[PDB]
């Protein structure tokens, strides 16, 4: 799941 | 002026994290998508649980409802959407062509078609009846985080990591505005006129596209991480909602900017939130710590 996850710092 | 809303039930069952909370436009039912690769459907004014739809091979991040009630539309990290029927409970289309995981879906006003965005960096439009692509946009140069068809679904706001909002031309794919830190939501205002775009720097954002204005600024919340969805609730007082890193949920006076009420219930962050068309009801959904939504109700 990308929404759980988010990303880049 | 200030709202009221009081926590009035915890709707369980998730064994993931919630990503993503809608309520049907007839205002009987709450849709929930989650990290467990599940949408649940529940009550939306008593919280009853009705029903588990599966399919997908990997996390769903968004879900949308069809104008009528009857469909919903999900965008998955197994790179598909998937059209569902709401009484079966059955997936009656596969949207097949992103490349990568499909970040955001929505329904136009008329339900023919379905906007979706994903981390390929594109923004496909989907023709809901057949399941076939009709237009592929090159929208952006990081992944897609949110789309949104305008009151007559003429228009199409998306929104990306890039720090770019734009504005398209449903008919045509052109791009008519480029709005100019990440952008993490975005959409239309009831009335069409305006945008309100949140960005990884704690900012929501009310735009007046055309004139390429900003209008509004509301702050105070946590946001630099995840892709959190935005509300206006214009059913009593009118006001901004969202939810927040620091696990509540924010609700600002529109006109002031003013924070007037932070509901606290969630043990993770507040990913969605939503507000049903008619009542003064919020839904709220939290992350891997929590997996819960709540359903928190107001006098205006």
């Amino acid at each position: 799941c990308a929404r759980s996850e988010g990303f880049y710092t | 002026v200030k709202p009221n809303y009081a926590l009035k039930f915890t709707l369980a069952g998730h064994t993931k994290a919630v990503s993503s909370v809608k309520f049907s436009p007839n205002g009987e039912w709450l849709a929930s998508s989650s990290a467990d690769k599940l949408i649940k459907i529940w009550g939306a004014y008593d919280g009853k649980f009705e029903k588990t739809i599966s399919g997908h091979k990997l996390g769903i991040s968004d879900v949308a409802w069809s104008s009528d009630s009857n469909l919903l539309v999900s965008a998955s990290d197994d790179k598909t959407l998937k059209i569902w029927d709401v009484s079966s409970g059955k997936c009656l289309k596969t949207l097949k062509g992103h490349s990568n995981y499909v970040f955001c879906c929505n329904f136009n006003p008329q339900s023919n078609l379905i906007v979706s965005g994903s981390f390929d960096e594109s923004v496909r439009i989907w023709d809901v009846k057949t399941g076939k692509c009709l237009k592929t946009l090159p929208a952006h140069s990081d992944p897609v985080s949110a789309v949104h068809f305008n009151r007559d679904g003429s228009l199409i706001v998306s929104s990306s990591y890039d720090g770019l909002c734009r504005i398209w031309d449903t008919a045509s794919g052109q791009c008519l505005k480029t709005l100019i830190p990440p952008v993490s939501f975005v959409k239309f205002s009831p009335n069409g006129k305006y945008i309100l775009a949140a960005t990884l720097d704690n900012t929501l954002k009310l735009w007046d596209y055309s004139k390429g204005k900003c209008l509004k600024t509301y702050t105070g919340h946590k946001n630099e991480k995840y892709c959190i969805f935005a509300n206006f609730s214009v059913t009593g007082g009118k006001w901004i909602v969202s939810g927040s890193e620091d696990n509540l949920v924010y609700i600002w006076n529109l006109q002031t900017k003013e924070i007037v009420q932070k509901l606290q219930g969630h043990t993770d962050v507040v990913i969605s939130t939503a507000c049903h068309p008619t009542e003064n009801i919020i839904a709220s959904a939290a992350l891997e710590n929590d997996k819960t939504i709540k359903l928190w109700k107001s006098d205006c």
